């Protein structure tokens, strides 16, 4: 009964006359009902920002205001939006809404899940880190993951961290026998129309076998409203919930673009008139981000595995999303825009890409002391390079010129191929086992291909691969 | 001897024109400084019509 | 209300005495209580739903920009200096409709559906939504489809995409439109419709390049949509979605079809203006944060249709302008963000004579070889990354002096590979003959050639096989498959006119 | 009956006006205080109706200055916006912004008046020719050919002789050009305009007899004009320029600085107008402003614009909005660089940073784009080179490389050359490089057929022939 009157209307800022007692409460779910451009009464849902007051409240669109006239009725619902979840969502590409993106069935809507849920307790959660394996060589070989955790993916441009994350997503998820949970939020139609098509193609949508189907779709993508884009995170969360508290399976949670899942709250902050923070940020958007990170936990129900991504804004790091990020990711990933530079597809962030799981009580002495090795020489070689580009490899020593040898071989040879990239790249991809490439890089580092190439070692699967691509070229070379 | 001394000569040299470089990039730098304050500036210019 | 209850003291405070203990409605006319520069605020007019237009007294269309409480904040498209305080705009109602057929095609259109060209009123019955809403990923089928940029280089390093979104990231005069040009020469056999959208641009050079597309009737494949920057930013931000409803007539007409975005940073300065021009607050450049989404409504307008959409390709080409090319640019950063893979250029090369000047490593096809024919897709399928490399052993090279053979070799390859980049401009290739010249660096017989001879080289060879191997042509064309009959017509004639210009 | 509205707020030249309740004035309407000096009635407040504000008052652009304006003032509005001496009546007046004279001369016949705030030319009735303009100087011919008919500027940092090109061009072009010449001194050190106004003395640019066949037109805003004196000086000198190009339709060699300078008006004027300053001190309204100038400056097809303008390039900030916004809107903006006056270059134009719409093959001649190409990227590897050459120096470059090096250098050397006004700060009668003697010094420097002539010696050397002589006094002396 508590009908609102749509009062002003500034973007998708919206004030709002509930009435005086009748004013509902935070996160309120409500609905402007109204003529359409269809002229039919198309029910506009919205959350409730804040009290404006005086029986008007400030309040998020998720739908798009382009015919909102003022004073118009608004069905505030009250309470957070109760996402249709568990395996419902799973197979259904459901809106942020919860409305079938799919064009599927409607989901059994008697699932549903209120969406600014809170976070867990440090005791409820799950206490044991593992490494969730990749398929991907260099990342299972730079970092392990905290399987339950947090996957955490800074983003350049374009970056092939989708790409990235796809592969990840095809081997962890054929691995994880979790329904997997690909969020796509703001983010191209595209982009992810070829993730549905290669997770139906990956059996996960499983357009045949709905509900068969080991995976749902969030759909968030940036052609819906930044308040559609504020609040989809949570709705990920809470179907997350409800597969990993409630259904209580290790979860397999694909979400991005969380820097844009920022930047709408970000951008609307000041269309909430809440004060100018940084540089496009909002203010409490750390307590936002925490809010997702808490939220985003191993519950000891399900684990709670847990693929972010954002995108590292124009990789400034200090920028104040992966700034707040930095405590918030488990095992995280920045790229290098170098090795992208360098052409790496993967292009890890050689030098900075950490994980909770490295360390020699958890990878092994093995893998530890071997990427002590690896990274020391690593970065030995990129201190030496400013050295090199003023003054020549001529200028080199003897074992620095053998880690500059061993530098961009072991970059070469750490660059993966990805099954998935196989049109933007062209090549056969290799599901690269890790111990594989810890011997590969124990070799490398023991100079054992020093004989090889880097262009041998160029996005190549197996040091006996490496070795029988050293065997190619040098045939090659014959003729 | 000749090639030593050349060589030391050059990388003198060199050091020189390194600092210089040094002074003219670091006045760049704090130029930026001022830079990304002035940016600072301006978001809190845009608070002053805000809150 | 600050600004209202002081002209609201004449009438509608005298208004607001006389109907107090009443509740009452003025919600059509909003009497143009404040209003500057195009931006008003009409007390009124509080059942125009949003988006309206707003049917100005003197005669103006306000863009419904913010409802405020007692008047409500309106964008003047047009040039408001008729009309006078407390005009009563009653709301237009029409809420961003588009006259929209193909009937603007052929027609330099002015930003109001109106032809700027002066070829009169395009009689386009039909009236698309100007603010459009998006392709769906359901909606849309992938970008099966190859476009044909023509720019080999191009189509070589990023697929060009029937459906597809890339942004051209430039220079002050990276001549990037030139570009965008040859590319609706290239669209001009493609059976595409075609559009020439221009924000801001030089009318000159806008008029210029007019004259040279009605030239080249691709400007029959086109309608050129047009603002310069004298007009209002309500028209040079808004256009961009005038242009979309177009292309979705034409691609809810299911065509493949294409359009040109000449630079929306142009655009999102006005919008910035825009902005400020609500007295809004504005953020990174003066930039509100929704320009991005504004951005995200321009961008993803645009797909590779479903079937059930009709596949229609909606292609985009953005070239978004970069203060010296700064990516950092919040402008830059949302583009980045926005177009899936992006066309950034270095007009240093065009200052080293790269005309094109792809910024190689810094162009970026998201896509890849799905929108590259399998010919192609085969034939230089690995050689972007190739070139790349190449690159990348090149830069490693200067540092170092003694090249060994496999260094020097791979520069050679490379060198080759670079002046092989070097089309001239507007010189396209047929995919046939892009791919030909792919086959000879592919099959390294120019890695021998020098350059200077490599040039004229491939232009003999291209017009031998034109001659001798249009078999070959219609086997890279009609097979889309560069068969190993094709490839061995390709090694065979490029033997002949080996022998043909090693005889030159 | 004219609105005699109050002068209703002051502050800055946004003088707000209770216009009366009916009868407000309209948006860039002219208005006039009643006025009052000390000394009597200087009823000189004309002004610029920016926005109704309201409540019958509503803020205004003065063009003038603000000292004694009473609160209550009488402003009688014009209604309409400010009509100025145009045409031919300006052609030998130096005209003040306000339209009066400002060389003193008599009052101008007020026949031809025209409103500033006027209709641009359109894509339909503009002309279209891709024309060159010959110029006389050494990057200007060659490298950004000038566009007949078009707003070719320079942008250039403070201290630059953007007066000194600009005199030196103007002194070239303005024999050359038998169009009508109209120059805007805009915030301009009128210490300067005043050399301006002797030059075209001098030149009988003012034929002082015959004043009506001066044949060019001063119109002057001095630095210390007022912003909103500033902001619309540029509109009446398009305006009269307008009469030049439509009423006379006379070809329009059009010079004016500083557009930065002006921005810089409109940014404080809308610092005093209350609206929100978007760029780092730019007006939000800068965007459409700057098109609403380049827009008047349409080449019409009845009189081509040939419109030289500058933009005082501030701070060296290309990436200023203010020299980013006018990248867009100049046809050929000569880039200044201060850095080749540390080299001493004068003129110092980046000739790599400036680009030409006219720079085509098609367009320039095969052979002059193809050695402009080659020139060029000459320069283009010489500054690649240059960072190599910084800490380490030539000696660990290749001999190709020096090949290139002191070729590009002696390209840079020759591109040096004197200007023709140029020797009132420096002593060199400068030679109005014609192109093709500079395309044959091209040829030879980039086909190293000067790679025997010195490159000082080819340093402020004209042509070939003239760094062929200089080289021959070079190498006479010993």
């Amino acid at each position: 009964k508590n009908l609102g009157r749509i009062a002003q209307i500034i973007g998708p800022v919206l004030d709002v006359a509930f009435p005086p007692g009748k004013m509902p409460n935070i996160y309120n779910a409500l609905i402007v009902k109204g003529r359409d451009t269809a002229g039919q009464p198309m029910n506009v849902t919205c959350e409730v920002q804040q009290l404006l007051g005086n029986n008007r409240v400030r309040a998020v669109a998720m739908s798009a205001t382009d015919g909102l006239t003022r004073g118009m009725e608004v069905i505030d619902t009250g309470a957070p939006l109760s996402v249709p979840v568990g395996g419902a969502t799973l197979g259904r590409i459901f809106n942020v809404l919860g409305e079938p993106v799919d064009n599927l069935g409607p989901v059994d809507t008697r699932t549903t899940s209120p969406i600014h849920r809170s976070a867990p307790a440090f005791t409820q959660l799950d206490t044991k880190l593992s490494i969730f394996e990749t398929g991907i060589k260099v990342v299972d070989l730079l970092a392990p993951y905290r399987r339950g955790g947090k996957i955490g993916l800074f983003g350049g441009a374009g970056v092939g961290k989708t790409v990235l994350i796809m592969e990840l997503i095809n081997n962890i998820a054929k691995a994880h026998g979790g329904v997997s949970v690909f969020g796509g939020v703001g983010e191209r139609t595209r982009e992810g129309n070829d993730l549905y098509m290669e997770m139906k193609e990956s059996g996960v949508i499983n357009e045949q076998n709905i509900a068969e189907s080991k995976v749902a779709l969030v759909y968030g993508q940036m052609n819906e409203p930044p308040g559609a884009r504020m609040r989809v995170g949570l709705t990920a969360l809470t179907m997350a919930e409800y597969f990993r508290d409630v259904n209580e399976q290790d979860v397999l949670l694909f979400i991005d673009n969380i820097f844009r899942f920022v930047q709408a709250g970000s951008e609307v902050s000041a269309l909430l008139g809440r004060m100018p923070s940084a540089v496009g940020y909002q203010p409490t958007l750390s307590t936002e981000m925490g809010s997702l990170q808490e939220r985003i936990t191993s519950t000891k129900e399900g684990s709670i595995t847990s693929i972010q991504a954002v995108y590292v804004p124009a990789d400034d790091l200090t920028d104040p999303a992966p700034a707040t990020t930095f405590a918030h990711l488990d095992a995280t990933t920045v790229l290098s825009r170098g090795l992208a530079a360098k052409g790496i597809y993967p292009a890890v962030d050689p030098l900075d890409s950490t994980s909770t799981m490295l360390q020699p009580r958890i990878v092994g002495e093995e893998h530890y002391e071997i990427a002590q090795r690896v990274k020391e020489t690593l970065q030995r070689y990129k201190e030496l390079q400013d050295i090199i580009a003023i003054l020549g490899l001529d200028e080199l020593s003897e074992e620095d010129r053998l880690t500059v040898a061993r530098a961009r071989k072991i970059e070469r040879f750490l660059s993966q191929p990805f099954f998935v990239a196989e049109v933007f790249t062209g090549s056969p991809g290799k599901y690269v086992g890790l111990a594989e490439t810890i011997r590969g890089f124990q070799l490398i580092l023991s100079g054992e291909l020093d004989s090889l190439p880097e262009q041998a070692f160029y996005l190549v699967g197996n040091i006996d691969e490496a070795t029988a691509k050293a065997m190619n070229l040098e045939m090659e070379s014959k003729l | 001897a000749s090639e030593l001394a050349a060589r030391m000569t050059a990388m003198s040299n060199a050091t020189d024109n390194a600092n210089e470089l040094k002074k003219t990039l670091s006045i760049n730098y704090n130029r930026a400084r001022q830079a990304k304050i002035t940016g600072e500036i301006l978001e809190i210019v845009a608070g002053a019509n805000a809150c | 209300m600050a600004t209202i209850r002081a002209d609201e003291i004449s009438k509608i405070i005298r208004e607001r005495i006389e109907g107090y203990n009443r509740e009452v409605k003025v919600v059509n006319t909003g009497t143009v209580l404040q209003v500057g520069d195009g931006i008003a605020r009409i007390h009124g007019l509080d059942e125009v739903m949003a988006g309206e237009l707003v049917e100005f007294e003197e005669g103006t269309i306000g863009i419904a920009l913010n409802l405020e409480s007692n008047n409500v904040g309106v964008v003047l498209m047009g040039d408001g200096l008729m009309i006078q305080e407390g005009s009563s705009v009653k709301a237009t109602g029409r809420i961003a409709q588009i006259p929209v057929s193909e009937a603007y095609l052929g027609r330099v259109i002015n930003a109001l559906a109106k032809p700027i060209d002066g070829r009169g009123e395009i009689t386009a019955s039909e009236s698309r939504l100007i603010e459009s809403p998006a392709p769906g990923i359901m909606s849309r089928r992938s970008v099966y489809e190859p476009l044909q940029t023509g720019l080999i280089a191009i189509d070589a390093m990023i697929p060009v995409g029937r459906g597809q979104r890339e942004l051209i990231i430039g220079d002050r005069q990276t001549g990037k439109t030139a570009v965008a040009t040859d590319t609706i020469l290239n669209q001009q056999g493609q059976n595409v419709i075609c559009v020439y959208v221009a924000i801001g641009q030089k009318a000159s050079s806008v008029a210029q390049v007019v004259t040279n597309f009605q030239e080249r009737g691709a400007m029959e494949y086109t309608i050129v949509v047009a603002e310069t920057a004298d007009s209002p930013a309500t028209l040079q931000y808004l256009a961009p979605y005038t242009g979309a409803a177009l292309a979705e007539y034409f691609m809810y007409r299911e065509r493949h079809t294409l359009i040109i975005y000449d630079d929306l940073s142009k655009q999102a300065q006005a919008y910035r203006q825009m902005s400020l021009l609500l007295r809004r607050p504005p953020g990174r450049e003066a930039y509100p944060g929704d320009v991005f989404y504004l951005h995200s409504r321009l961008l993803e307008r645009a797909a590779k249709l479903s079937s059930l959409l009709g596949e229609g390709s909606m292609t985009a080409l953005p070239i978004v302008e970069t203060q010296a090319g700064d990516v950092s640019a919040y402008i830059p950063t949302n583009v980045i963000s926005i177009t899936d893979g992006q066309i950034f250029l270095s007009a240093d090369l065009f200052n080293a004579g790269i005309r094109p000047a792809i910024n190689v490593g810094i162009s970026v096809s998201r896509v890849g070889s799905a929108a590259q024919i399998k010919a192609m897709k085969k034939v230089a399928g690995k050689l972007k990354l190739e070139l790349a490399q190449f690159a990348e052993l090149e830069a490693f090279a200067q540092f170092a002096s003694d090249l060994d053979k496999a260094t020097q070799n791979q520069l050679a390859r490379g060198q080759r590979l670079r002046e092989l980049l070097k089309q001239p401009q507007s010189a396209p290739l047929t995919v046939e003959e892009q791919v030909m010249t792919i086959y000879t660096g592919t099959n390294g017989y120019l890695d021998s050639l020098e350059l200077d001879q490599v040039r004229k080289y491939l232009v003999e060879l291209r017009t031998y096989v034109k001659t001798n191997k249009p078999e070959f042509q219609e086997i890279i064309s009609s097979t889309k498959t560069f068969t190993e009959e094709a490839e061995a017509l390709l090694k065979e004639a490029i033997q002949e006119q080996m022998e043909r210009f090693l005889l030159q």
